């Protein structure tokens, strides 16, 4: 129902953003822990003659893990090279299908969110600063900032 | 006379669905082992983590009720006697090291029992255990020991598989807290620390922005193409580069000439923070090419040495410059004061030849 991190990498396996929610206001460093996780992730591509991916109509959510802590996974559209990833703090975790398919669903929230904010042209050539702090600035109400809407 | 694996499968979810008993999941177990036991020699391993899967069942089991060694022991224990899955099969020219890294998993099952359950210190510097007994580690500098044992022969067995370059690309590039856990000089450990850190550098910034945090321990109050001076001055006085602030938290601004205040041999640069654009080149007095030069500002301090160059289709003219520019602004109108003129400028003075800046150590561009 939290994410523990927000994860984005494309074709050329540059990672576009490791965002971790509240490491200002609350816990610090274990960012460093978290885009070390992102990069288990991104060389754990494919390896040891496991498959995540057999339908090629829709890309639906692949293969869980869990490690050291966290409970990651991977989302591979494999459309224009997107390669995003999520995980999941394992200490609040009630390991359900509708819970799976909760987070398959709002993978293709985010999924929709990186695609609305990858051609807005109201600012052009938002591609290195602040295009990162406008798609943060998506990112950070959508999992939290719920608790004044009632 | 036999059916296939998909009658396998809903038999298996059927079997799930059977509901209202009282045991601790034995009736998934009994299939999850015969399908593992007809899950072994297949050269497959797909099934292998349908196991691990039904693993982490298991542990979610486990873990609805493990806190703070009441059950937190209990549900290590029973992954302690559910590491069968390294003790069922175990062979050489296998299906490439997935016993490997499903023992790689069950040593991080291990390492967080022995850094959880009332313990003290931490190998990794994890707090992987949040807020919430076969006794291996009854010392923490033995906990050390017995787990850089643990980390270092399951390490590189991993890699006797098909080429991933996936855990000791990352894990033994991970051999900080191998030997800087409480011991400073990490000359006899510097084979990751302080010299291919670049490998994160050239990968995404901020993992080797504390990877080179260690890495200058080992030269911040130790003496003695291992040879050198002051020549880690990449990792050194070029790290301010992924050194994001540099007016909050300038010591690594002032190391960059701190450690060159008391230098003295050259080397290479890019010349990243300060970048330099041309413009429209134009005529002087007698005998002054003078062409111009605009140069951005990111780094501090002033007082260069530098000259332009521009080769020409036979032999480069290297049309020169002031040498005391004292960059402290963008786009300044750098000087360039030009002599030795290659013909005139014969239009096939194609400026490809580089426009380097040295202070004892040179910057290319």
């Amino acid at each position: 129902l939290r994410p523990c991190f927000v994860s984005l990498i494309d074709e050329s396996d540059k990672p576009i953003l490791i965002y971790v929610p509240n490491e200002a206001e609350n816990e610090m460093n274990d960012v460093l822990k978290y885009n070390v996780l992102s990069n288990i992730s991104l060389d754990y591509f494919e390896s040891a003659l496991v498959e995540w991916h057999s339908l090629d109509s829709k890309p639906l959510l692949k293969s869980i893990f869990q490690l050291e802590g966290v409970s990651v996974f991977a989302m591979l559209i494999k459309q224009t090279g997107l390669k995003i990833v999520i995980g999941f703090e394992q200490k609040s975790l009630s390991g359900a299908d509708d819970e799976f398919e909760a987070i398959n669903q709002i993978f293709e929230t985010v999924r929709k969110i990186y695609i609305r904010v990858k051609c807005n042209p109201l600012l052009v050539s938002g591609d290195e600063k602040s295009i990162i702090k406008s798609l943060e600035r998506k990112f950070d109400e959508l999992f939290i900032s719920t608790e004044v809407e009632l | 006379p036999f059916e296939s694996s998909s009658k396998s499968d809903e038999s298996l979810g059927s079997i799930i669905i059977e509901g209202t008993l009282d045991k601790f999941q034995l009736h998934k177990y009994f299939f999850i082992r015969r399908l593992r036991l007809l899950k072994l020699e297949d050269q497959t391993l797909t099934a292998f983590v349908g196991a691990f899967q039904l693993i982490k069942n298991f542990i979610e089991s486990i873990s609805i009720e493990y806190r703070k060694s009441v059950r937190l022991l209990e549900f290590k224990h029973y992954f302690i006697t559910s590491m069968l899955s390294y003790f069922e099969f175990e062979n050489v020219s296998n299906p490439l090291l997935c016993e490997i890294k499903a023992e790689l998993l069950m040593l991080k099952r291990d390492n967080w029992v022995q850094g959880v359950m009332a313990t003290s210190g931490y190998r990794l510097m994890d707090k992987n255990y949040p807020n919430s007994k076969e006794t291996f580690v009854d010392e923490t500098v033995f906990q050390e020991n017995f787990l850089t044992l643990t980390k270092e022969i399951l390490s590189l067995f991993n890699k006797c598989e098909g080429k991933r370059q996936r855990i000791v690309d990352i894990l033994s590039i991970e051999i900080g807290l191998l030997y800087y856990q409480g011991k400073k000089y990490e000359e006899a450990v510097s084979l990751f620390l302080s010299c291919y850190e670049y490998y994160t550098q050239t990968n995404w910034n901020s993992i080797g922005l504390k990877i080179l945090q260690v890495f200058i321990d080992s030269l911040s109050h130790c003496p003695k193409g291992e040879s050198v001076s002051a020549s880690a001055v990449l990792t050194n006085a070029f790290l301010n580069i992924l050194k994001l602030c540099k007016d909050n938290d300038s010591k690594e601004i002032w190391w960059k000439k701190f450690m060159d205040l008391q230098m003295k041999v050259h080397l290479a640069r890019a010349n990243v923070s300060a970048i330099e654009v041309n413009l429209k080149s134009y005529g002087f007095p007698e005998d002054i090419s003078t062409k111009t030069m605009r140069l951005s500002l990111k780094n501090m301090g002033g007082d260069v040495i530098v000259f332009g160059a521009s080769d020409f289709l036979l032999k480069k003219g290297e049309n020169k410059l002031i040498l005391e520019c004292r960059d402290i602004m963008y786009g300044e109108f750098s000087l360039l004061s030009f002599e030795i003129i290659v013909e005139g400028i014969t239009f096939v003075k194609e400026f490809p030849e580089n426009q380097d800046e040295f202070i004892v150590v040179p910057e290319i561009y």
